[PDB]
């Protein structure tokens, strides 16, 4: 799944201290991720299962507490 | 507008700036070329796979052509070849003119295809390409620009296209479509239509056949003249016809200078014969001037 | 003194390839041009605003211009104009020859004028420009290259500048500066001289006049003669004046074939008749050659 | 071999094929502008050799300039390093050689950088460092800088896999010593880069000129008529081609093709067929035998 | 800086983009307006200072009301924070400093919000939740409101991130301690921004008013062109000296004309001595204008 991760500095052209090819550097806004993240999607048949689902629900919560557990800080 | 970048230590790097370089680059060589042509644009090959007309298709094969604002297409090189023209829609006509159409500049950007539909057409597409570094020993997929490139019918609307014809389709006597024999686009490169070549290798042929002739019988004034004409033309035709491959302007001159010539003794022809030139129709110039040639010489 | 790039494997970007593969390409392009013209650079454009000559000012309003070493300068496209030329310390004069200048690159560096004050004038300004991508929509800034051009006058040291006529200035009857009306600057386009263009439309005029009259009548040895003579001349030259975007070494190798034949049949005359191309004085080539060409048709 | 124009998104992954084919497409719309003009624009403009060292077996070029048939630029003068010294002691069993400047082919497939492995095949490119200074400000530094492997290798070699072009050309002098060829004339792309070709043709001016006077002097007669005029019509357009000798022989052969033409048809001695056919990679065979010609006629009165 | 305006149709979802990009057209459509009569619709309104701690090296904001060059307005008063204060001890060594209000640039990119951490660009935005009472209703609660990541930087420092506009200079005074300038003037938006140029104005229409009823009672053209153009002014600058809550466009205008006609008699003074019109620069505008007129009027 791709993110868009921001950068600490832009590409620029140096003198002194230039950057290499071998750094595969990107224009200086924003780098993509694309080993970050996963993608789950749900789909429900019922409405009692869709708002478990929505936020403040208790299906909401319960799903990111076993998260928490099981992928820990592998993946978002 | 177009904005040289200016490349320093501490400066950013921005895909802006290699887009306004490349296109100062092209104007810059439109400049010289315009220093000697009046007319840069044009056709350079124009192939078509005409096996398939009975089939109601049209499908290029090779395509090249400049042009008139600079942009360069090159189906060999760099370009894709356009989808291949339905013909089922033509039932009712017996000659269309097919042009090649390009869409025309966005000044406000938006100018990159992707995928989403508009109400004026995007110029510019982009594809995935398997490209090998020069130097070394290795191979990765780039982003590379294609021209949106289309064939379209000269009766359809192009408002919103640059066109440049390459082709005209006629029904035959089968009631099967073909292409027309004597068809000339705007050429660029005299190589680019045979049935150019073919006349003017005739004229050739008659040229020398006639100051043989004529130089065997060395009031005499007007053989000497005719002579010294043919003669004096002859060493450089030849070399502009045993390489056509340059642009057309320069034989334009060197043939209205013999017809200018030989327009002096004949008296069946009017003053101005020798037609002007056209660049965008240059079959309202040569088939003219060389059918006056071929009268003027055979008189 | 030009380094092309090499762009392989671990390539550091570093601001010395990118400027020299501009070096380069300039190069390049000014090669392939010299090919077929001995003097491929000169004025296209030259539009000066003449309502300030009565205040002592002179302001360009549109210049387009290609240096002899293949700068092009494009105030229309690309460039911005020179600052105002005050001619109060000109005013001794009763004639003034104003070029265009712009500063000789330093081979050791320090082109860019960063404000600061040095004995060699810099040639490059930067200028801060929002510039919108043509690919997509996003909209930026960018460092935007300008030269540093400005108007100098003939009679003052340029050796520090590239230069090139635009424009000659001479004091009126009332004494107030009036553009000379008959300067011609070095060109590169036969248009940019419209003086240029009203003296070719009447020898095409003439021409043909002439030409009609001799093939309408059609001693009968000179006849046939002259009438080819314009007969062959005449549809080229034509052409060559219909279209006139060309650089000007093509119309003079035609004009001069047409003076060669005609002393031919005039005794009245030399046979150098014909001034040689100068492409910085173009003033001593065509104004001359032309008149030729008038008479030798109305001698006829 | 493809060339493509190559997409400079932003924040894709910055490659250096993009700027490889950037160059490519550049280069190449400056060939396709020439050959609007120019059947053949391709030749030497620069072949300055230094042959102190001839007398020992050792030729060196001083400055190459020449343009190969594939739009690519080689000078010596200020883009390029001049080739190894040729070592002629293998060559001391021959009388007449011919040298030319080989470049060699680029290879699609890559590998046309010289890394100093050996292989069946020679690169292309080499790289340099240099200590190149910034234009802008004044900071200098090391930068890999491209320069071209050419190398000069003679005519009777196996040349298949090089471009090549003809520089110069060697003979045996009395004393069994090397010396150059007095009358050689390499693929031309301007006039200038011929000594010898460019005497020849003031001379020839010269003569024209010499003539034209005389039958100035002289002038029912319609034969004097008809030639001083041919004279006339072409001295203008002559002299400024040879006055400013910087441009594509094409365009001098044009002249010079019709002032022969038009002659031919006074000679009855001379054949039609006596002006040459122009053949840009041997003017040998076009203009010493186009200029004698000339020179011949012209004497005719 | 596209602005992508929001359709609203049958049925859809609500997106940020589609607040932030309306509110952003209503900006726009503001500063459209303004710049339909005047050339300069940006400056200060108002700037207060508490000078108490001062001689401590501290630079305490009170009060500002500033509008940016692009169409940003800052009002510390009805809707925004002040600046932290100010550290002058990092510039003892200088006689004078001058001090800038700065507001970081909009990133086109996003990111503008400061989430806390530190970075090379500075962020615009700052989220700061607030009681917000209903007005339609009695009840009130905790809001998202948006701050301006305001602060007030040394004007000799680097900038390039911010967009600044002057708001105060401070100088050494005998003491060796940081006052206030007497006589600094920011580019104003209203009059009332600048008590200094208030005062001297109220002068020059006591001045003007005095030698008007000398000269009205002490009744030659010369009399009556300079009576006439007093009387001409007066009724005019008067209105805008009493409501000065207006561009200064206006009153340069109206100054302008006066000193005009009076340097028309004038045979010591220099016709070009009214200086332009200058916003960032002010005080090279009214001062010397103020102190011309106040010369042109004792000269009678």
């Amino acid at each position: 799944d791709r993110r868009r991760i921001p950068l600490k500095t832009p590409l620029t052209m140096r003198v002194h201290h230039p950057v290499s090819l071998k750094s595969r550097p990107v224009m200086g806004d924003h780098a993509t991720d694309v080993n970050g993240q996963v993608l789950l999607q749900l789909s429900t048949q019922t409405g009692s299962e869709v708002q478990g689902w929505l936020p403040g629900g208790h299906l909401y919560s319960d799903l990111l507490a076993l998260l928490h557990v099981y992928l820990g800080s592998r993946l978002d | 507008k177009i904005y040289r970048p200016l490349w320093e230590d501490g400066a950013f790097l921005m895909p802006q700036q290699f887009q306004q370089q490349a296109a100062w680059d092209v104007h810059l060589a439109d400049s010289v070329a315009r220093m000697g042509l009046a007319h840069p644009w044009g056709v350079v090959a124009a192939e078509f796979d005409d096996s398939l007309l009975p089939l109601s298709r049209l499908n290029a094969t090779r395509l090249i052509v400049r042009f008139p604002d600079g942009t360069l297409i090159d189906t060999e090189r760099a370009d894709n070849l356009p989808p291949v023209c339905d013909l089922s829609t033509v039932s009712d006509r017996s000659l269309v003119d097919i042009v090649l159409a390009l869409p025309l500049l966005n000044a406000n950007g938006g100018n990159l295809d992707n995928g989403s539909e508009s109400e004026r057409p995007r110029r510019w597409k982009s594809e995935r390409v398997n490209v090998q570094e020069l130097a070394g020993h290795e191979q990765s997929e780039v982003a590379v620009l294609r021209h949106n490139l289309t064939l379209r019918m000269a009766h359809q609307e192009n408002a919103a296209w640059l066109t440049c014809p390459v082709t005209r389709l006629v029904r035959d006597a089968q009631g099967q479509w073909c292409r027309d024999p004597r068809f000339i686009p705007p050429l660029l490169t005299l190589s680019a239509s045979p049935s150019l070549m073919t006349e003017l290798a005739e004229l050739l042929h008659h040229l020398q056949a006639r100051r043989q002739r004529l130089m065997s019988m060395r009031a005499d004034v007007s053989l000497f003249w005719l002579l010294n004409a043919l003669n004096s033309a002859e060493p450089v035709l030849k070399e502009l016809l045993d390489m056509p491959y340059r642009h057309p302007e320069l034989l334009y001159r060197e043939l209205a200078r013999l017809a200018g010539s030989l327009l002096t003794f004949s008296l069946e022809h009017n003053v101005d014969a020798v037609p002007a030139y056209h660049h965008e129709t240059p079959e309202n110039v040569f088939p003219p001037l060389l059918s006056l040639l071929n009268r003027l010489l055979e008189a």
